[PDB]
């Protein structure tokens, strides 16, 4: 999380984010963007590394709606792919993509 | 439209690193495939190497880099 | 002709005609040009792989060296944050056709076989100069073997125009008589 | 009497630079100055489909263009493929090239 990036291009779901030149992401990550909502209330917007594009950026495709992204936000590089929770505290909840229990009970360990 | 001695050889220190010879630089990965810059000597098909472990074959030869 | 070369070319211009640094701006211009010529320097700036932090402290020295205008250093500058210095020397040499252009010189080119004075030369850069609605004529002068004893100058916006008679003649008889 | 270099290899398609003069229309065939896999010298045959502008022709390989390097030197044979015909060329089996492909030697 110690390495950040800055939006480039937004063309539908599909993002470029430009990474200082050593530290890049690797293939499958996810970026998480500091992204902010209507309300200018922070919103993270998760999204995967598909593929390094050169002159140090990669291209990831978001994992929610990227309409409000602006050029330009910080984006931090969780290190990992997609950790979802597993085991028995996802059993009986309704999960999400990124492993939220979207069910509205309290929070998966 | 002069060259000082520092600037030229400035300039060669970084064109060595990269001008090395059986190497190339990686471009850019993605779908299972790489371009890579450099590698001015390789032939269609010769398998390649890359840092970690992974054997690619150089399928495609361009000017500007090798797929 | 509007391509990326000589797109950046012509805004390199624009701001030295702003600026009345025309001549001073078109000396550091062909100043460049001899930079670019060798393939390690060109190589280096040229491509991707090296690091463009390097690019900059390299850059820098050179400019030093060079003493190039202050915008020069900038338009340089500008090429390798946007990735065009694969293109410099398609911009440079599109640069000298643009600066022709807002003088309003004219390049022509005359081709002879033997070297010939001033004098001939003068009514045809006044010659080419009405013909060609110049403000001003310079002139390029080449040797050449195979003519006969005359010359064909070229002009225009490009070398398109070219009017001559020396080996033509010859030509024009031998298709002449075919008729 | 003209040399080029391979610029590129992408399956069977080269691409060959010449100098700005000397330069192959189209049809001309390119022998490839390539080498074995134990390393003796093997040439590759090949045909000028297009010219691609800034001296450089687009040619499609009649051999494998396996082992084939960027910048290997390209003979410019200055004419389409010439093939042996005549009385000798019959009984023959024959290459695309005209090379005898039925082990009784040279045609001669």
């Amino acid at each position: 999380k110690k390495n950040l990036g800055r939006i480039a291009q937004i063309i539908g779901p599909v993002l470029d984010v430009a990474f200082p030149p050593g530290k890049m992401p690797n293939i499958y990550n996810a970026l998480i963007v500091k992204g902010r909502d209507t309300a200018g209330q922070p919103m993270n917007v998760t999204c995967e590394v598909q593929q390094l594009l050169g002159n140090n950026r990669v291209r990831a495709v978001a994992m929610s709606a990227t309409d409000g992204l602006t050029r330009g936000m910080e984006v931090i590089d969780t290190g990992a792919p997609l950790s979802v929770p597993v085991g028995g505290a996802t059993l009986g909840r309704i999960f999400n993509v990124l492993g939220e229990p979207v069910d509205n009970l309290g929070p998966v360990d | 439209d002069e060259i000082s001695k520092i600037i030229r050889e400035r300039i060669e220190g970084y064109n060595r690193e990269v001008k090395v010879v059986n190497t190339g630089t990686v471009l850019q990965v993605g779908d299972g495939i790489a371009r890579i810059h450099g590698l001015d000597e390789v032939m269609a098909g010769e398998l390649v190497e890359f840092e970690e472990g992974t054997i690619g074959i150089a399928l495609n030869l361009e000017s500007n880099n090798v797929g | 002709v509007d391509s990326t070369a000589s797109r950046y070319a012509s805004a390199l211009a624009d701001v030295a005609d702003v600026t009345g640094t025309l001549e001073a701006t078109n000396s550091d211009v062909e100043k460049l040009i001899r930079i670019f010529s060798e393939e390690p320097v060109y190589y280096f700036f040229a491509n991707p792989v090296i690091s463009i932090d390097n690019k900059r402290s390299v850059l820098d020295e050179i400019i030093t060296t060079s003493g190039l205008q202050p915008h020069t250093a900038n338009f340089i500058n500008i090429l390798i944050d946007s990735e065009r210095i694969n293109l410099v020397k398609e911009i440079l040499n599109e640069f000298e056709d643009v600066f022709n252009k807002i003088t309003g010189t004219e390049v022509a080119v005359v081709t002879s076989v033997v070297k010939l004075e001033n004098d001939h030369l003068a009514q045809i850069a006044k010659g080419v100069q009405k013909i060609t609605g110049a403000k001003n004529v310079r002139i390029k002068t080449v040797i050449d073997p195979s003519l006969v004893a005359g010359f064909t100058i070229r002009y225009g916006n490009e070398g398109s125009k070219l009017v001559d008679m020396s080996v033509k003649k010859q030509l024009e008889e031998i298709a002449a008589q075919l008729e």
